[PDB]
């Protein structure tokens, strides 16, 4: 019988790539 | 010394309720053949039909659209004769293959029938076994056809539908009681040569049923007229024939031989040799005579003669006596009055009628893996389910926010977008948005690398998405307790990996800021479960499935299709929704989809959108037996699932209710499930006035019908709510995570509060409290019936116009050995990538035990079976040795103390001990 | 659409001919009103689409059924091909039709 | 192909799936996300590619969007495949873009 | 599939007998205890 | 295995033996529109 | 007056052809229930 | 019989807009 045992004990890190220069509201514009 | 008759009925029998048996057949082959074969042929032959009646025939995909309307009274003479037909021959198969009856013998038995009855006669003397007899059944069925058209054309030929019809088709006969048939066919003759009739208009006595009653047809307004000169103590009763027939001044050999026109001639045909007994015809008994022919004799008995009923008994008896026979066991398939049949036959004999014998239990035990029902249509069960949610970390955690009634929607964190640029309550620049709320996973940017084989630098490149469905899947299938190739439905070969997402914001605004080798591989959708299968070693299919906010539930019908064709024997079904991309969440406003406010108020009268919500679900599946077989835990059952498109709305995004109920309709009459068995509906709701009042009305209608006094039908309450009140819109995993609350609540016995309800209940739906259904706004008991279960209906809708749902049903009742393991000294064992996962592994450990210490003495057996049989071993290892769980406990306490003092762990040697 | 009927001024010999050879359902409906029609007692009505040599010697009973049957025959063979009638006009004979 | 909607019993509105094959949305990346518009989501998402046909010849059977890297189109055809031989549809309209 | 798709009466007591060699014994009392295909199908199921 | 000596083998212990010689075939019935198909699973996918 | 024998083999008979002869069928449903059925006894035993 | 006749004559206009100013080089600089 299978029991509801605790999950692995991840040994979690951060990996993250921020968006940054809110460039995405400027789709289109050029270096004014 | 016990003859039997084989008695087939005609159309006054209901044969809807048989013919929904069949359909539910399941552990057939043969029936199941035939009743996917006599559609085929019946299609073909309503093809070639005329103009006129070819516009009085409905469309159907399967037999379970001609029930309704053969209930509903407004199905035409051709198809209801066939449907009759088919009835009777799927009895008779089903009764002849699945029941273990010996097929009838011209020694032993005999066949009967009235006007109907008398082609499937035919049909059951000339073959000799149910492999003889499909073919035969379906010719038949043609023959049946045609029969109905002909008949159907002269009818209406000889009257008009009358301008008070309105879909129903009148009656064309009537049963007449207190008056011998010689003195109602005078009382014709009178009327006859009173009114003034024309010779092809005159009322007829089509049957004479027995001494005191028969039958008298006419076209439905001369009918009314004749009858209404009917005075008392005669007895008038409205039968349900739709169409002249036993009319020798209507038909001629002309008629007959076009009926039989569908039969190729041949010399192969089969002779009749078990003997049909014909009353109506001069002579009795019928043996000998060709398949059409006979076939033939049977279709002018029908069309020419009149129903000699008050000699059919007479005339079974007369055989038995030929035979030197002394009785009679009816067997009687959609006959009407079969209950007297048997007295009326034995009445005319010297006796001996004597009681029948058992079943004889189930008449032997099938073997091992034969017990099961074909892989085509069987129960999909539920092993394991896994997912991060918002402000969770876990299934309890979502259950935990669930019962508790939270509101989870809150601002766009710093993490994503920002929101002093990104959002105004007036946009007036480009791309901004009018909302900025939404429900989110602040640990999306959480993964271990090294236990998946990742560089440190090919993990942020990764989309989120990725790294949560690689953690949900191996955490669910460590939870089902699979191993890769540990049994014959876990081969690595036989395991594929399907998935519902529906955008890549990593690609499009996070790692395109800088693309690098692993921009693609770490982007494309396609890897989602690509990921999955190569780093388990899965070498089944990999798909991920785009129907916007209905993946996850499409990708699911995708995996149970494959479960249903046998492409793989295990599926891990998931759902991802990681939101990165503003501009989703501008176009989604500016398309007016998002409340500007708050959360969805689902059901309440100032619904005005949804609210976006982040989620990962992945859940693992298998067919019913093959998750007995393995000993895996099952969580629930899926019976059915389809999906339809909302063509006929008025736009492209707005949706359509019509469809909505056909395919709420279509899938409970697949799994055969009444609207009283379902107890919950996991709506939509996406919080919306017009598409929740239109999927309100839909599902109301479907599950808690009005009865025609404006009461109620369901004698049980009906419950509904909305995930998306408490977590959100996932759009992706909108599904899987109402999938993840249904089993939540099915484990937990609870129905959960509602919220979506702020301030009032919306004008627009239905009078819930007068169909007997609720929406819980405070926790209700949600027990589980004993001997019985639990049964719930799913929907997911998308903005494509697509519709999904399924049906779900409680897990069987698990009936575990209750043996006493006789050892006494127990082990387990844990393991690990790492050192810091090897003290987290101890720590939760000890953890599990301090709450699990004094449940029973199984606990420690079942314990060691979990660490030991079902686990993948890692490098790291620790072990523990007792014969109690506190010894258990106090060992990895000390290993733990060494561990945490300094005492680094290696991981063992590669090739290990010799 | 308005439909006109003719009455039993123009009725030639082998009138309706290429429609009851070369329409299935026109022959149907022309074989139904031949059964009614001896039904009734009346004359048959088959050779006045097939023999075309019997014309000729066609009493004035047998011309008015044929007639009757080839306009009832013709409405419904033009209504199977999508003709939706407003009204309705007629003549000596074709007021019945 | 020469079928239209409900002219025979395979080709009725609510037999006919679309199983289509894509793997990417570069117009709601690149091209529209320059001026977010009422249309930006009906236009880019992938759902729509199948659905647009669903909806513009009134197709009322599943529609489904497939994305496997670069064997997307086989894949739909083989999901196409599936649902005909199973029965959900009559008619399957197979694409790839 | 002789006797099923094949059309061929099932054997009888009068007409027809049954044999078999080493493994052929096991399907011989198979064909022996049934009837017809479908009164065969579990007990062939059985002698696997 | 070696099935073709096993007539006239088994034939040899009897006289006459009435040598063989049947054919019946001509056992096709024609079947019915839509029934001569092969069922829908496992069946052809034709491109239009 | 003409008995017939149904006489069955044994493993020197090659059976190979025959299985994928009998796997081919597909006009039979008996024939393919038994050869969906006949697998997984094999697997349980 | 189903003929291979030609297609359909599409009154065909050119719909298009345009990626201008090679923003894409830049996801994630600022105006400057």
């Amino acid at each position: 019988k299978v029991l509801e045992l605790p999950a692995y004990g991840w040994a979690l890190k951060n990996y993250w790539l921020q968006y940054v220069n809110d460039w995405s509201l400027r789709k289109g514009d050029p270096a004014v | 010394a016990q003859m039997r008759v084989v008695a087939f009925g005609d159309q006054t029998y209901d044969c809807s309720e048989a013919v929904s048996q069949l359909l539910r057949v399941r552990d057939d082959a043969i029936v199941v053949d035939f009743l996917e074969r006599a559609p085929a042929v019946l299609k073909a032959e309503l093809a070639r039909l005329s103009s006129e009646q070819q516009e009085e025939t409905p469309r159907f995909a399967t037999l379970a659209e001609l029930v309704p309307r053969y209930r509903a009274g407004t199905l035409n003479p051709a198809v209801s004769q066939a449907l009759t037909c088919i009835a009777q021959l799927g009895l008779f198969i089903r009764q002849h293959s699945s029941g273990q009856e010996a097929y009838p013998t011209a020694h032993d038995s005999c066949i009967t029938g009235v006007c109907t009855g008398a082609l499937t006669a035919v049909a059951v003397g000339s073959a000799s076994s149910v492999t003889a007899l499909v073919p035969l059944a379906l010719h038949t069925v043609a023959v049946a056809v045609r029969l109905g058209a002909r008949a159907w054309e002269i009818g209406s030929c000889l009257a008009d539908a009358r301008r008070g019809a309105n879909g129903r088709y009148a009656s064309w006969t009537s049963a007449v009681g207190g008056i011998s048939p010689q003195d109602l066919q005078d009382r014709i003759s009178a009327y006859t040569a009173e009114q003034a009739l024309a010779s092809v208009s005159v009322p007829y006595l089509s049957a004479a049923v027995g001494p005191g009653q028969s039958s008298v047809s006419a076209a439905p307004v001369i009918l009314d007229a004749f009858l209404s000169t009917l005075l008392r103590p005669l007895t008038t009763t409205r039968l349900p024939i739709t169409a002249p027939y036993h009319a020798p001044h209507l038909f001629t050999a002309k008629d007959v031989q076009h009926v039989t026109d569908c039969l190729p001639p041949s010399e192969a045909w089969p002779t009749v040799r078990i003997p049909i007994i014909s009353f109506s015809r001069d002579e009795a008994v019928s043996r000998g005579a060709s398949f059409p022919a006979a076939m033939s004799e049977a279709v002018r008995d029908c069309l020419i003669r009149p129903i000699a009923l008050d000699r059919m008994a007479v005339s079974i008896a007369n055989h038995a006596r030929d035979l030197g026979k002394d009785s009679v066991l009816p067997s009687p398939i959609a006959l009407s009055f079969s209950d007297k049949l048997g007295p009326q036959v034995n009445s005319h004999l010297p006796g001996a009628k004597a009681p029948t014998p058992e079943l004889t239990s189930k008449s032997i035990p099938s073997a091992i893996g034969a017990e099961q029902q074909p892989m085509a249509k069987s129960p999909i069960a539920i092993l394991a389910a896994s997912g991060r949610f918002p402000q969770s970390s876990s299934m309890d955690q979502f259950w935990d926010v669930l019962i508790n009634g939270v509101d989870t929607h809150e601002l766009v964190p710093p993490t994503r977008w920002n929101a002093a640029t990104h959002v105004s309550e007036d946009p007036k620049a480009k791309n901004v948005s009018g909302t900025g709320f939404g429900c989110w996973l602040h640990e999306a940017g959480e993964f271990d690398a090294a236990y998946f084989n990742m560089s440190p630098r090919e993990a942020p490149q990764v989309d989120p998405a990725q790294r949560l469905a690689l953690l949900t899947a191996t955490e669910a299938l460590e939870q089902a307790g699979v191993v890769p190739n540990r049994t014959s439905s876990t081969q690595k070969n036989r395991v594929g990996v399907w998935y519902g997402a529906t955008s890549n914001d990593w690609m499009e605004t996070n790692s395109a800021q800088n693309v690098d080798t692993y921009f693609i591989p770490g982007g494309n959708r396609a890897f989602i479960p690509g990921r999955v299968n190569y780093f388990h070693k899965f070498s089944g299919p990999s798909y991920t499935i785009d129907t916007a906010c209905s993946s996850s539930l499409a990708a699911l019908h995708m995996a149970c299709n494959a479960l249903w064709r046998g492409e793989v024997d295990t599926a891990i079904v998931g759902g991802t929704n990681v939101l990165t991309n503003p501009d989703m969440t501008a176009g989604l406003d500016a398309g007016h989809f998002l409340s500007r406010s708050g959360n969805c108020k689902t059901f309440d009268d100032e619904a005005d959108g949804y609210c976006r919500g982040e989620a990962v679900v992945t859940l693992i599946l298998k067919r019913l037996p093959d998750a007995q077989a393995d000993k895996d835990p099952i969580q629930a059952s899926i019976l059915g699932i389809a999906t339809n498109h909302s063509a006929e709305a008025a736009s492209i995004t707005r949706p359509h209710a019509g469809a909505q109920q056909d395919l709420f309709q279509q899938v409970l009459t697949e799994t055969g499930l009444t609207a009283n068995d379902i107890s919950v509906c996991e709506m939509h709701g996406t919080g919306t006035q017009a598409g929740d009042s239109g999927e309100t009305t839909s599902v109301v209608e479907t599950l808690a019908p009005l009865n025609r006094s404006g009461s109620a039908v369901r004698t049980t309450p009906l419950y509904i709510g909305a995930v998306k009140s408490n977590v959100g819109h996932a759009e992706s995993a909108a599904g899987v995570s109402s999938l993840a609350k249904i089993l939540l609540m099915l484990k937990h016995s609870k129905i959960p509060p509602h919220v979506g309800i702020k301030t009032k209940l919306n004008h627009r739906l239905p009078d819930l409290a007068a169909r007997n259904t609720h929406i819980a706004r405070s926790e209700v008991p949600w027990p589980r019936p004993k001997n019985g279960k639990r049964r719930v209906l799913l929907n997911n809708f998308s903005a494509a116009g697509g519709n999904t749902c399924l049906v779900l049903e409680d897990a069987p009742e698990p009936e575990d050995s209750q043996e006493v393991d006789p050892r006494e000294h127990h082990i387990v064992a844990l393991s690990a990538k790492t050192p810091d996962s090897m003290v987290n592994n101890l720590t939760n450990m000890i953890t599990w035990i301090d709450k699990h210490s004094g449940d029973s003495l199984a606990t420690l057996p079942q314990l060691s079976y979990t660490t030991t049989a079902r686990r993948v071993h890692h490098r790291h290892r620790a072990v523990a040795t007792g014969t109690d769980l506190l010894q258990i406990r106090s060992s990895l306490q000390e290993q733990l103390d060494r561990r945490v003092s300094g005492e680094r762990s290696i991981p063992h040697p590669p090739n290990g001990p010799s | 659409f308005v439909l006109a009927f003719t009455g039993q001024g123009s009725a030639f010999a082998g009138m309706g001919v290429d429609l009851y050879k070369r329409f299935a359902s026109f022959r149907s409906d022309i074989a139904r009103y031949d059964q009614i029609c001896e039904g009734m007692s009346l004359p048959s009505i088959k050779a006045m689409f097939e023999d075309e040599k019997v014309f000729s010697t066609a009493s004035p009973t047998l011309q008015q059924l044929t007639h009757v049957c080839f306009q009832m025959a013709l409405y419904r063979l033009w209504k199977s091909l999508g003709v939706q009638a407003k009204a309705v006009v007629g003549h000596s004979l074709g007021e019945y039709a």
